[PDB]
RNA sequence: UUACUUAUUCAAUGAAGCGGAGCUGGAAUUCAUUUUCCACGUUCUAGCAUUCAAGGUCCCAUUCGGGGCUGAUCCGGGUUG
């Protein structure tokens, strides 16, 4: 399941949390996957979509709010968007 | 020529402000104008006795 | 996968030039001395040209085709990149970090950028860049 | 800390108005003074201004909702019903 | 007060940014971003409609 | 013996929808000495899913006249038996009532087509 | 022997409504061209409390299709309608909460509110908080729509009549006991001068048909004919039945 | 009870899109091609939309500009229910 893939990525690979960090990563070209929560504001979501289009990285839409995305990413706070720079052990980049 | 471009606005239902068309059909006319037109309409809509239709029979 | 090239087109959204279409010509991604941040040297248009119609004979045309540019060191976070790209050859040499901090050749580079922008606008190209952002 | 056994918020009313009325008022008063999740930002910041006015102060938004709850069961039922009807009409 | 605004010069009643004395920097930035992104969305939707009409 | 009843709501290309039933039973195979021969209640799920899939596939791309003309010769029960032999022979898997839930316009032109 | 309370209410000098703090008449936008030939997109920008009304109101903004300017409308907010939201008004609008589709456009079983009695009267039915109108059926020929009204009533109205889809916000209000003459006083001091009410049996015979007597009793039957005249119509007017009910609404 | 609207009555709107026919396509697939129906440029985002409108076309006694038609179909003046 996607939650298991995210947990494996957390344990093995490298990630950044938050809009500022993920936009920085997209601008610097080191981000590979961008996971955006279902309840992210539409303007922010479209901005991230444009950045990902410009930097040729893959975008996934998490079917769940920022609270659920934080729970899946393993932290006890809200994350509205996460950036996956390397999977480590998961095949999340190759899948979907 | 290279400086100008094709703007055209779309006049759809909720696209852009409608152009200034001819609204002569929907003019709120003065009361006397309304009496004039409606009196003519009533005269031609009612069954006129033959004295009218022997009049309105101009040579 | 970098896309903050030395010739791209973005829109400045913060500062006195907010909502203004600029061309990034010199990207300083790894900081600098006076600006130890991720920034870029860009050359935008302060005053966009007005629309041109067949009904003006060459004089209102020149007046409305006048262009007033600006040059700026601007943060990446305050820049909003766009997919459009502008040619940067006529003013890349004249725009550099040394031309800043000193207003004489700041205005000189502004003159060069103005000449280039007017030429590129009378040329029927880059109409999206030379148009105006409405917000 | 439990200062009162069963009156809860209705300790302000003290002794008057009757136990059953005070209990109904208690249920609706906790409902109206509770803090609710905001479906747009995810923070427990939705307060009630007046009946049907629910303001999220963190994201500066206002929502139309029930007199003493952010969303009523009837509202949820009609939401499901209109969603079902819209989906049927579309497909 | 409004009449003091009348007697006060323009600099103190506005900021050098667009929508200076009417809207804040965050709102101006958000509406600039919205304008640009929605225009891009409209352009790509238009070309998608054109290509699907041409195909069909 | 175990009864299996299934129903589908197949969407028709003629703006109809046909609600279709299907009735099957398990029967005492040869060499059997048991008295009941009940299925494992998951076989029932497998037969239900295969019957639903086959009914949906058959009805899709077919009109009412074609469906009736292929229902009449009683070949669908044999087709089902052929398609599900691997888990059980499964004869007499008949296809019960079908009913249209709604219909398009009065279809006077369709009436001329049928009567011409 | 003297004019009675309802007779004075009709003259209505101190019995008018207290309308200072109300946010304007809550009506739908006019049916000119776009609402009957397409849809117009508006932004509900603000949701406020209308004083004297149990439901919130919505300040919504549309674009004038004929002149460059913005038109502000006062809708009755449906539950779930939030600020800065796209609502859509017209024949070709989508079936979403807050949209202003006509009855002929909405399908069978839809839940609508603030529905028009006739096309173009800008909302007359199911406007109180928590109320709604159900679509029972359609008659395309002589285009009409049978609907159920919150009184549990059947009304057949023109299919071109509009109504905002959803249920009025602020439901469950009457579920809370007022608990206080003070709460009732504030409620009715913002509504109108109709509280407190003295009982006719407590008044004098000059003041009421129920007044007088050495014991507080009505004296005559409290069910009054429909043909009775002003000053006589006190009590139960044209009561078909009377007393505690045992059963259902027969609907 | 019937096919009525002009008296009268009711309700709105800055009396703006009424009735009819045409530009375009999707249909049963046409027992010969308007014969029957429909659509008549907008739904992921609290952005914007206004200078007889830009473009197109013809004519320019040609100054720092214009004129007609178009864009924006035609007919009926019944403002609509």
């Amino acid at each position: 399941s996607i939650n298991q893939k995210l947990a494996l990525v957390i344990k093995s690979g490298k990630y950044t949390l938050g809009y500022k960090s993920t936009v920085k990563s997209l601008r610097q070209g080191k981000s590979k996957l961008i996971i955006i929560a279902a309840n992210t504001p539409v303007l922010r979501k479209s901005e991230l979509e444009y950045y990902a289009m410009l930097s040729k990285t893959k975008v996934y839409y998490f079917q769940g709010g920022n609270n659920e995305l934080g729970t899946a990413v393993g932290k006890l706070f809200r994350v509205g968007v996460v950036s996956i720079l390397e999977a480590g052990d998961s095949d999340i980049l190759t899948t979907l | 020529n290279p400086l100008t471009h094709s703007t055209p606005k779309n006049f759809g239902i909720g696209q852009a402000v409608q152009p200034k068309r001819n609204l002569s059909r929907y003019v709120k006319w003065p009361e006397y104008v309304r009496v004039q037109r409606q009196k003519k309409i009533l005269s031609i809509r009612l069954k006129v006795p033959p004295t009218i239709a022997q009049f309105q029979y101009t040579l | 996968a970098k896309f903050l090239k030395a010739g791209k087109v973005a829109v400045v959204v913060r500062g006195r030039y907010a909502g203004k279409k600029v061309v990034i010509v010199k990207p300083h991604d790894e900081g600098s001395k006076s600006h130890p941040f991720g920034h870029a040297l860009v050359a935008g248009i302060e005053r966009y040209p007005l629309k041109v119609t067949k009904k003006h004979g060459a004089k209102k045309v020149a007046k409305r085709t006048k262009i007033k540019p600006f040059i700026k060191v601007v943060n990446y976070n305050h820049l909003l990149p766009t997919r459009y790209t502008l040619d940067v050859e006529a003013f890349k040499s004249v725009v550099s970090t040394e031309t800043f901090e000193q207003p004489s050749q700041r205005e000189e580079a502004k003159k060069v950028v103005k000449k280039a922008f007017e030429e590129r606008h009378q040329a029927g190209k880059n109409q999206w860049f030379f148009s105006k952002l409405r917000f | 800390a439990k200062r009162t056994k069963k009156v809860g918020i209705t300790g302000k009313y003290g002794v008057r108005y009757g136990s059953s009325l005070r209990r109904q008022v208690k249920k609706l008063e906790i409902q109206q003074h509770a803090r609710y999740d905001c479906s747009f930002c995810g923070k427990k910041t939705v307060k009630r201004g007046a009946a049907g006015i629910w303001t999220c102060s963190c994201c500066k938004k206002t929502v139309a909702g029930g007199a003493y709850t952010v969303s009523t069961a009837a509202a949820a039922t009609v939401r499901s019903t209109i969603r079902r009807l819209r989906e049927m009409v579309e497909a | 007060r409004p009449r003091q605004y009348a007697t006060v010069s323009k600099t103190h009643k506005t900021v050098s940014r667009a929508y200076g004395g009417s809207r804040c920097a965050n709102c101006v930035k958000e509406r600039i971003i919205r304008a640009f992104l929605i225009e891009e969305q409209k352009i790509v939707k238009k070309v998608v409609k054109e290509q699907t009409e041409a195909a069909k | 013996q175990t009864l299996i009843e299934a129903n589908v709501t197949v969407k028709t290309s003629d703006d109809y929808v046909l609600r279709i039933f299907a009735i099957a039973f398990t029967r005492k195979q040869a060499n059997q000495v048991k008295r009941h021969s009940y299925a494992q209640s998951s076989h029932i799920r497998a037969i239900r899913k295969v019957i639903s899939e086959i009914l949906t596939k058959e009805v899709q791309g077919s009109t009412l006249a074609q469906l009736t003309s292929k229902l009449i010769p009683e070949v669908i029960n044999k087709e089902i038996e052929n398609a599900t032999k691997d888990i059980f022979p499964l004869q007499n898997i008949h296809v019960r009532k079908v009913k249209l839930l709604k219909q398009p316009k009065f279809d006077v032109g369709a009436l001329m087509a049928l009567h011409g | 022997g003297r004019v009675i309370r309802n007779q004075r209410k009709g003259a209505g000098s101190i019995f008018t409504s207290h309308t200072r703090l109300r946010q304007g008449a809550a009506k739908l936008r006019t049916l000119d061209y776009a609402e009957r030939h397409g849809y117009i997109r508006g932004i509900v920008k603000q949701i406020v409390h209308d004083s004297g009304r149990g439901a919130p109101l919505a300040k919504v903004v549309f674009r004038d299709p004929y002149k460059y300017r913005l038109r502000e409308e006062i809708f009755i907010a449906n539950e779930g309608v939030h600020t800065g939201q796209f609502i859509y008004a017209g024949k070709k609008a989508s079936l979403n909460v807050g949209n202003v589709l006509p009855l002929g456009s909405v399908p069978e079983g839809t839940i609508v509110s603030n529905v028009e009695e006739k096309p173009g009267d800008r909302g007359a039915l199911a406007r109180a908080s928590g109320n709604y109108v159900i679509i029972i059926g359609h008659n395309p020929d002589e285009n009409k729509t049978r609907v159920r009204l919150p009184s549990g009533a059947k009304k057949v109205i023109s299919s071109d009549a509009r109504g905002v889809i959803g249920v009025i916000a602020g439901g469950g209000r009457v579920d809370k006991p007022l608990l206080k003459a003070g709460r009732a006083f504030h409620k009715y001091r913002l509504k109108r001068n109709s509280w407190p009410k003295t009982r006719g049996v407590a008044m004098n015979p000059v003041d009421h048909p129920h007044g007088g007597g050495n014991h507080q009793h009505i004296g005559k039957a409290s069910t009054i004919s429909r043909g009775a005249v002003s000053g006589q119509k006190a009590g139960l007017i044209a009561a078909r039945r009377t007393g505690l009910l045992r059963g259902s609404q027969k609907t």
